[PDB]
């Protein structure tokens, strides 16, 4: 309709990824690593790919073990398209594993013109009287992936953005390395 | 003789218990070099790996039983010479991800042990290796690659005639395996942080010596063109502002030999060096005996009119910047027989009847050490 509902409580970018510049155009994808906040690109292909570190992401890549609800907000921009020519398809994957064994977790679709705002919600929830370790080898527990998919690299430039859920607990710590700056 | 084997105690699946000695799964040498310095990584590797190799009497029991409801217990022996003096830490962590920090800052958080071998003689401490819930394993702590470090937090004041070897003793015991949770309530009672507020180095002298750490404690520590960040403080982060009362651990780093009087006390970056009227200020005055080396600083709320914000833009100076600062101040001399300088370590132990306000979108830059 012609009125939106409003969003409320505060989300955080965290990861952002633009296509590869022309004149590349071949379907191509990114994959984001969710909670240890990494970027990968499908293949060689050429992806911009950058990192921020707001208090959300700082959480996730040093907290061991998780417990609780994320919100994530999916922004896809954006360019300088006419809209009657406008092509470009979304394809969103939540995964558990990049093994090709695993199936998806949960598919969106989405074929706005211009820019679009896809909203969803998962949980987080391990074995460890409910936490759950990212990846590690006990249990056998592993990540939340988001695979995304473009079908128009120059039309389409990615964005996610985070927040907790208010049940959200953590326990532990991880020593990462410095955190560069943006 | 025949018998039933099938009903015999075979299946005893409770945890280690018993004596100390009984309860002994691994020894480790930590050495020291006489000539080490802070931030000087001695002892970096798994916590499980720790009994490879041991013949203990829990050696097995520790790597067989498969629940255990106690805590691990670590016991430091080493001891040096009034002469002089220098900061361990010992600390357990969840896991890492390659290329770690290995700064105090990240290293502690968790669970850890701060001492001083030239007033103590021996240190301990138990702890939990499986944080949020009542019982672990070997085998869990194997695999889910559980960290433990000893680290010089600050080398020698007067360096030893040879190189030292700390020992440590892993056991278990009977305490009750208790989780720490972190979550999102905006009102706690009770919130570890961990914080090593920073190293304080007084030199010897006459001079008027001052030092400031923020109590706008988010955004990490800055290191060069990145920061240091630990879970404890990115869970403080998640709040734009912040009260309650604060508890420090201040620990003497430095050998007894090396003294002066700290004055504690709570005020804002408007104050400039060189003003002899701090103690306006309600404070604290910490001294130590030769053989303390901890001391505990209480601030109420009755210290803070309002909240403040666990981040500001780094650019912020002290005149611009209205939170609050908790100065370190020497309240007579820096001095000694030896030369050195007076190491003084601050640390958060935690914050009690904690207020969080609003919520934080975040800055990436950190605040500077």
């Amino acid at each position: 309709g012609p009125v939106c509902a409003e969003a409320s409580d505060v989300y955080s970018p965290c990861m952002i990824a633009s296509t590869p510049p022309a004149p590349f155009s071949d379907v191509t994808a990114v994959t984001f690593d969710l909670i240890n906040g990494k970027i990968t690109p499908v293949g060689d292909d050429n992806w911009n790919t950058h990192i921020y570190n707001p208090p959300i992401m700082n959480v996730l890549r040093t907290a061991a073990w998780k417990s609780g609800t994320i919100h994530v907000q999916l922004n896809v921009r954006g360019a300088g398209v006419k809209r009657a020519d406008w092509d470009g398809q979304v394809f969103v994957y939540l995964r558990q594993s990049m093994n090709p064994e695993s199936y998806d977790a949960r598919t969106f679709v989405i074929s706005q013109p211009g820019s679009a705002m896809l909203n969803f919600s998962f949980d987080i929830i391990g074995p460890n009287s409910g936490f759950e370790f990212a990846e590690s080898p006990w249990a056998n527990q592993t990540t939340w992936y988001l695979e995304c998919v473009a079908t128009n690299p120059r039309q389409i430039q990615f964005e996610v953005n985070m927040r907790f859920d208010p049940n959200f607990r953590v326990a532990g710590n991880i020593l990462m390395p410095p955190f560069p700056l943006s | 003789m025949e018998q039933n084997l099938f009903a015999l105690s075979l299946d005893d699946t409770s945890s280690v218990r018993g004596s100390l000695l009984d309860t002994k799964f691994a020894q480790t040498r930590v050495l020291l070099s006489k000539a080490m310095a802070g931030g000087d990584v001695l002892l970096d590797e798994y916590l499980y790996d720790v009994v490879n190799g041991q013949d203990f009497r829990a050696t097995v029991a520790f790597l067989r039983t498969h629940v255990i409801t106690g805590k691990i217990k670590v016991t430091a022996t080493t001891n040096i010479s009034d002469n002089s003096g220098c900061c361990l830490m010992l600390a357990i962590n969840s896991g890492v991800r390659g290329k770690y920090s290995t700064d105090v800052y990240t290293i502690c958080s968790q669970d850890s042990m701060t001492w001083n071998p030239g007033c103590k003689k021996n240190f301990s401490f138990t702890f939990n290796p499986n944080p949020c819930g009542d019982s672990w394993s070997a085998e869990m702590i194997s695999r889910s690659r559980v960290r433990m470090t000893v680290i010089c937090v600050s080398g020698w004041t007067l360096s030893p005639t040879t190189d030292v070897i700390a020992k440590l003793d892993w056991s278990i015991v009977n305490e009750k395996c208790e989780p720490t949770i972190y979550h999102l309530a905006d009102c706690q009672n009770w919130l570890p942080l961990n914080r090593w507020m920073g190293k304080l180095t007084f030199p010897q002298g006459v001079t008027s010596e001052v030092r400031r750490m923020p109590l706008s404690i988010g955004g990490g520590a800055g290191a060069t063109q990145a920061f240091l960040a630990n879970m404890p403080n990115s869970w403080i982060s998640m709040w734009r502002y912040f009260r309650g009362e604060l508890h420090f651990e201040v620990t003497k780093m430095s050998s007894p030999y090396i003294k002066a009087t700290v004055t504690f006390l709570i005020a804002f970056g408007n104050l400039s060096d060189a003003f002899g009227f701090y103690e306006s200020f309600p404070h604290r005055i910490v001294q130590f005996a030769e053989v303390e080396e901890k001391c505990t600083l209480v601030f109420s709320q009755q210290e803070f009119v309002t909240a403040w914000s666990t981040q500001v833009n780094p650019r912020t100076t002290l005149e611009a910047d209205g939170c609050p600062y908790l100065y370190a101040i020497i309240h007579d001399s820096t001095t000694g027989t030896i030369s050195g300088d007076f190491n003084l370590g601050v640390k958060l132990v935690g914050i009690k009847d904690f207020c969080g306000i609003g919520s934080n979108p975040g800055i990436d830059g950190s605040r500077l050490l």
